[PDB]
């Protein structure tokens, strides 16, 4: 339990080497170095666990620094651990770990293999500090290195320039939620004299007791921060083009570290959500929205990248609406589900590019069980788990418990807005698998393949997080509704799949004559680039800051200043003129003068 | 004892550097390094034997060292040197890039490479001395000597690329400006002394006897604003900053005379340590007005950096928006803001030597500084482009980097005072890291735009290598531990901040 610095120091030991390798070390060594950084601190990770678990689950505080000390202001870098961070700490580090032994079979011959591996390990060490502080400074720390991660991994591929400008826009929309989080910072330090979140937990309600209005606002803008990472309403404009990375640096982002931070900044400052109560509904609604519009925009993507990315959207919707019901439990239960069957989606639809030629349309391929039918299997179950596929699956289960926990607490409408995200996320799943898959035709991978084909079953679901005494129990609902909401979501999944394959596995007749009509066309057009906030954001945001930048760009400021130069220039030259050479002028100037002086002299007198 | 030495080694080396040069042409680098050395070696003895970090404060004054010699006896005017933390870290900051300056100038073995080694050491100890005087008129001979070696230093051993007309032109705007500012300063200074004389009857310079100087408001308000128009003038502040590009882009193109006398924050510090403290309540109803000019310093600024296609302009254009920040520091009297100030200045110093000391040596491999003509040079060059991207991620106020330690306390203290001053400031971060993003994909990712671009590069040699790892890890020790700093720096901060609260 000591070594609980080791899961930042072995990623960042690795990022350093292999940064300052510069490529000059083999594939084999960079490997070596990268994914066993990862693997010792999962191992690290699962010896923590089992020390966590050897005490009766008791949170262990290890600080190792004061970070900042000016007057009040006292920032430590400290590292707390209970059962919310040692989920997130195992999640991140096995699914990381997975996701590079994948990326270290996937990556190679590519250039920069090392540059990736530093990268991936920086960017593992980041989430790890994220999810280790004890404070919400150190916490912005790992927030900012993950943003920042991020953006160096999707534009991985730098020499074209559409991936430099979509990690420049995954860059700038997560400082925008990020500046939001700074508020909530700067806020919650000028209130209760603390970042530390027990603390802040203690000191609010004493605080708060005459008015509320300040907690409102930092628990608003921390909102803000979590779905700028998260990527929820309304800065979720970034993940659809942050798809143009390499595929394990999707699985990174999507399943392990990159959205899974907002939803785990809500669950851990939960008891200053619980004191907003409106803020939390906020949460849950925000929930919803987003999951609604990623669920049909996923409908009409012709890429399995961005299906793969509005349906993490959605997945993280449904994490924020059991987040907005007080489901905390389901919350980090399908985050951590998610993390498995998303994982698995992406880096099976990396196998698939790199099998079928370079990436396709999900149209011009057909009938790819029979070529390629293992990693058909895995976009099977990873389907099925994604669709909450009941009994067979931990995302039924996970699903399950985030629709009974807003069922048990009376928000009835956003348990109305899940199942239909359900019947939803059935649909575009399998009208994907069935597109890609079914038609006509036109070892160092394979074991984290296996280990997230078989946590995506119900062996995921066997595995409970200890998050007793972290956070509030949900309320139970009575066994005959739960019961018959279990029916209802199987239900409802199992009919969606059913249309699905009506829909499109034999001659799309109705399916082209709905896409093909008017306002068919019109409803896929506006679907299909994610109900125009992009159109949205470039036209309120992106072209005002390009009209400024063009009517700044020759310093007016400068000019302005500028002027009395120009004005000490004429004034010379003017006065240049007086300097003809004639003497008689010159004597003509003296009497000038001379009734001048005289004159003055006789008016002041 | 020491702070005479503190700026005369400085003056005797470059002497010496002149001197040495008919022993070879090769000596008078050896000198300079030698010099700098030396400087910078008395000022971490000076922090060794301070004992800054159990100082407690006690009002102004308060000093660590102090020496007094009588100059002008006449007008009370002495050769009167005082160092506290805030003065010891900003000396200790100008020898380190003063050590950094001629190390990136090496490799300069022209026929006159005496007088260029002679300007930097003169510029050099002006800036000591300009942190170290506390008499008012040694400040300000300080604050104007230090501009001739600049003025001829840009306009002889400029950039050899353009022709003589814009260095000459680019040397006179900065000369101009700076040197009307101080004159300014200079009838402020005079205004005061008169004043006291009038109060009290005897002719004195020193800072210590100005500070209790009784005036009428509108007095004091007259005498703050001239102070504050030559400290706005070499901060920079919106609209009196159009020298400070014009300035670097026409500078040795290695990039001694940007780190050696324009990267080191005399402005932020004089604002500090005289503004506040001889004119407080002068300064509290003048806050709003100052505060709203560094809000429209950041974001003019980095507007301006994203409009640039040349990178030393951007540079430039980003030490604006930054001391827009430190100016919004300054007039909140908040302890948190001031030392997060104090911070800001050192990260941008250490960050903006590292860019121009990069750029200075791409402009070295690829002759050329449009980004238009670049672009995909991760590829071609072995360790620069990761360096200037670690410093574009410094000057962004990435977390792990001094800099974001700077403003990040700095907006914590101004919401702790001025909440919507702060939040447009934090929108200023984001505009921040849009131009650090832009000049990263413009110069080394993406496609060869031009010929230049697309040929292998010589890689940085050992000692260039040396000094930009240098400034890396001191980046990185002070974002991660800079408690040393704070430590440093907190008696004299806590002093001027009580001194400006408790008389307004
Ligand atoms: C606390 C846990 C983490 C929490 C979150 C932290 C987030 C903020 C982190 C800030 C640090 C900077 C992050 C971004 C750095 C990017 C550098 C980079 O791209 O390095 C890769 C590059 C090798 O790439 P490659 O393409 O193979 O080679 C180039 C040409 N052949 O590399 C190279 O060419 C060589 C190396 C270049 C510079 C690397 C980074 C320097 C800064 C970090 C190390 C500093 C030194 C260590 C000691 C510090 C003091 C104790
Ligand atoms: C976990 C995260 C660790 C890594 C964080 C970033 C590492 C790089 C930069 C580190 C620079 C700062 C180091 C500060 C060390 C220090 O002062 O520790 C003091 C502490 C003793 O306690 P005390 O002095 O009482 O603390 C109160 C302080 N006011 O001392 C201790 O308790 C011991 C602390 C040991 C820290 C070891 C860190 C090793 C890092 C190895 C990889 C380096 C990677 C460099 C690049 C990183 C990315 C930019
Ligand atoms: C209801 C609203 C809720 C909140 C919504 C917040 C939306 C945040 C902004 C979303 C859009 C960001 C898009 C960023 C794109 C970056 C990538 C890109 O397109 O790069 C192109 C360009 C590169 O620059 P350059 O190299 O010069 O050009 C080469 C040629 N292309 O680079 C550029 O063109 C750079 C353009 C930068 C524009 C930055 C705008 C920042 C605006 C922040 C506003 C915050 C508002 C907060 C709420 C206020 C409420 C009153
Ligand atoms: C906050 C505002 C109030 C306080 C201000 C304090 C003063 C310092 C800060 C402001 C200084 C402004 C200086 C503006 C001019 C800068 C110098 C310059 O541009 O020099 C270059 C120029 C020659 O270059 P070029 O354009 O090529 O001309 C060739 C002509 N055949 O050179 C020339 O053309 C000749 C220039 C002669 C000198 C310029 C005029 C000076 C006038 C007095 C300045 C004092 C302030 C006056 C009020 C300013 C506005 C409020
Ligand atoms: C072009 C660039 C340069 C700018 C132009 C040159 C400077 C112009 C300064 C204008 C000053 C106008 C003063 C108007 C009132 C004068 C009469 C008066 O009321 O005198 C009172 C007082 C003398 O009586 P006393 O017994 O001393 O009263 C105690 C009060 N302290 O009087 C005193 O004690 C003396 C008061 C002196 C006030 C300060 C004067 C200089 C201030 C710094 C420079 C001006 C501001 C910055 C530049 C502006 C923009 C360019
Ligand atoms: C070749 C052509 C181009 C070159 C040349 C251009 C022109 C150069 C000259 C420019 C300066 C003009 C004179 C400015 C100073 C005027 C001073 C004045 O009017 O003072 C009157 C009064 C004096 O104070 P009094 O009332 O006597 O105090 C005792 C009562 N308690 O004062 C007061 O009561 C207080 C007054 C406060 C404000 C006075 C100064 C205004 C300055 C405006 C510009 C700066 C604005 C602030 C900074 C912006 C950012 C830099
Ligand atoms: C003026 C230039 C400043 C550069 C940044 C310096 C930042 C402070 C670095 C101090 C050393 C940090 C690492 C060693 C810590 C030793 C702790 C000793 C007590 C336990």
């Amino acid at each position: 339990m000591n070594m609980l610095a080791l899961t930042i120091i072995l990623p960042l030991i690795g990022f350093v080497l292999l940064a300052f390798s510069r490529g000059r070390w083999s594939e084999n060594v960079s490997a070596i170095v990268g994914v066993g950084s990862v693997g010792l601190a999962a191992l690290v990770t699962a010896f923590i666990g089992v020390d966590f678990f050897a005490n009766g689950e008791q949170t262990y505080s290890q600080p190792l620094w004061t970070w900042m000390s000016v007057g009040d202001f006292n920032i430590g870098f400290n590292l707390v651990l209970d059962g919310l961070s040692l989920t997130m700490l195992s999640v991140v580090t096995g699914v990381g770990f997975l996701i590079h032994m994948y990326a270290s079979w996937y990556m190679r011959g590519e250039e920069g293999y090392s540059r990736f591996f530093a990268y991936t390990n920086l960017f593992i060490a980041s989430m790890v500090v994220l999810v280790l502080a004890d404070n919400l400074l150190l916490m912005y720390l790992g927030w900012e290195g993950v943003g920042l991660c991020s953006y160096l991994l999707i534009g991985f591929y730098y020499t074209d320039p559409k991936n430099g400008a979509a990690a420049m826009k995954a860059f700038v929309v997560t400082r925008v939620g990020d500046v939001f989080l700074a508020f909530a910072l700067f806020i919650l330090y000028n209130e209760l004299g603390t970042l530390n979140f027990r603390e802040m937990v203690e000191l609010a309600p004493a605080h708060f007791a005459d008015g509320n209005n300040m907690l409102m606002w930092a628990t608003l803008m921390l909102l803000g921060g979590a779905v700028g990472k998260s990527a929820q309403l309304p800065l979720q404009t970034w993940l659809a083009d942050a798809m143009a990375g390499p595929t394990p640096v999707s699985a990174l982002i999507h399943a392990a570290t990159m959205v899974t931070a907002g939803v785990y900044l809500i669950a851990r400052t939960h008891g200053l959500f619980l004191m907003t109560p409106e803020v939390l509904h906020l949460v849950g609604i925000v929930g919803a929205v987003t999951l609604l519009l990623a669920g049909f925009a996923a409908l009409v993507q012709t890429d399995i990248k961005r299906v793969l990315a509005y349906s993490t959207m959605s997945q993280i919707g449904y994490m924020f609406l059991a987040l907005g019901v007080q489901a905390w439990d389901a919350a980090i239960f399908h985050l951590m589900t998610h993390a498995f069957f998303k994982a698995l989606l992406f880096l099976a639809s990396g196998s698939v590019i790199l099998a079928c030629h370079h990436e396709q349309n999900i149209f011009k391929m057909g009938g790819l069980r029979k070529s390629i039918p293992l990693v058909y299997l895995c976009f099977l179950v990873g389907g099925a788990a994604l669709s909450a596929l009941p009994l067979v699956t931990a995302g039924f289960f996970s699903k399950d418990e985030i629709l009974a926990g807003a069922m048990a607490n009376g928000h009835i409408n956003l348990m109305v807005a899940g199942l239909v995200g359900a019947f939803m996320t059935s649909l575009y799943t399998f009208r994907m698998i069935f597109i890609v898959f079914h038609g006509k035709e036109q070892v160092t991978h394979s074991l984290p393949l296996i280990v997230l084909l078989i946590l995506s079953t119900f062996v995921g679901a066997l595995i409970v997080p200890p998050l007793q005494g972290v956070l509030p129990q949900t309320t139970e609902l009575a066994h005959g509704s739960m019961l018959t909401l279990e029916i209802t979501s199987g239900v409802v999944a199992v009919v969606g799949i059913l249309l699905a394959a009506w829909l499109w596995l034999g001659k799309r007749t109705l399916v082209t004559s709905i896409a093909n009509s008017a306002p068919g066309r019109l409803l896929g057009t506006w679907w299909y680039n994610a109900w125009g906030f992009d159109w949205l954001y470039d036209k309120v945001f992106v072209k005002p800051f390009l009209g400024i930048a063009w009517l700044l760009k020759r310093d007016p400021l400068n000019s302005m200043m500028n002027i009395p130069a120009v004005l000490s220039r004429f004034a010379g030259k003017g006065l240049l003129l007086s300097e003809n050479g004639y003497l008689r002028w010159y004597v003509a100037s003296m009497s000038i003068g001379a009734v001048v002086v005289l004159a003055l002299l006789m008016v002041l007198r | 004892m020491l702070l005479p030495w503190l700026i005369l080694i400085p003056f005797i080396g470059g002497f010496l550097c002149w001197q040495t040069e008919r022993f070879g042409v090769k000596v008078p680098r050896w000198i300079a390094l030698i010099t700098m050395g030396l400087t910078l070696a008395l000022s971490l003895q000076l922090w060794l034997q301070g004992g800054y970090s159990l100082t407690q404060s006690a009002g102004i004054p308060q000093w660590q060292s102090e020496f007094d010699m009588p100059w002008i006896p006449r007008f009370g005017i002495s050769i009167h040197l005082a160092i506290d933390g805030l003065s010891l870290l900003m000396v200790v900051l100008t020898g380190l890039l003063g050590v950094l300056a001629v190390l990136c100038s090496w490799k300069e073995i022209e026929k006159y490479q005496g007088f260029f080694h002679l300007n930097l050491m003169w510029i050099l100890g002006g800036v000591i001395g300009v942190f170290l005087a506390i008499d008012m008129f040694l400040f300000f001979f300080f604050w104007e000597m230090m501009l001739v070696p600049m003025y001829f230093l840009i306009a002889l051993w400029g950039h050899k690329a353009s022709d003589g007309k814009t260095r000459i032109t680019a040397a006179t705007k900065f000369f101009i400006y700076t040197q009307a500012s101080g004159l300014v300063m200079l009838i402020a200074i005079l205004a005061l002394v008169f004043v006291h004389y009038n109060a009290t009857g005897v002719w004195t310079f020193n800072y210590e006897e100005l500070l209790n100087t009784p005036m009428s408001s509108g007095v004091e308000y007259l005498l703050m604003l001239g102070f504050f128009i030559a400290f706005a003038v070499k901060m920079p502040v919106v609209p009196l900053h159009g020298w400070l590009p014009d300035a670097h882009s026409q500078a040795p193109t290695a990039g001694s005379v940007d780190l050696a006398g324009i990267l080191l924050k005399t402005a932020a510090y004089g604002l500090l340590r005289f503004s506040l403290p001889l004119f407080p309540n002068a300064s509290a109803e003048f806050a709003p007005i100052a505060m709203w000019l560094g809000v429209i310093g950041i974001f003019y600024g980095a507007w301006m950096a994203f409009a640039q296609t040349d990178i030393k302009r951007l540079i430039a254009y980003t030490s604006v928006s930054h001391m827009g920040f430190v100016l919004i520091a300054i007039y909140t009297g908040s302890q948190l803001a001031y030392q997060g100030a104090v911070i800001q200045m050192i990260a941008h110093g250490l960050s903006a030597a590292g860019l121009f000391i990069l750029c200075g040596q791409l402009y070295e491999r690829i002759h050329t500084r449009d980004m238009r003509m670049m672009g995909g040079l991760w590829s071609k060059m072995k360790w620069l482009p990761a360096l200037s991207l670690f410093f574009a991620v410094a000057t962004l106020g990435m977390p792990g980097t001094g800099n974001f330690v700077g403003e990040f306390m700095i907006l914590f203290g101004s919401f702790q005072v001025v909440p919507v001053i702060t939040v447009i400031s934090t929108f200023g971060l984001v505009f921040a890291s849009v131009y650090s993003l832009a000049m990263l994909h413009r110069a080394y990712f993406g496609k060869a735009k031009s010929q230049i671009a697309s040929q292998e590069l010589p890689g940085m040699s050992l000692r260039e290598l040396f000094m930009i790892l240098l400034l890396v890890v001191l980046l990185v020790l002070l974002g991660f531990y800079p408690q040393p700093i704070l430590d440093t720096s907190h008696s004299a901060i806590g002093n001027i901040q009580q001194w400006f609260v408790n008389s307004v």
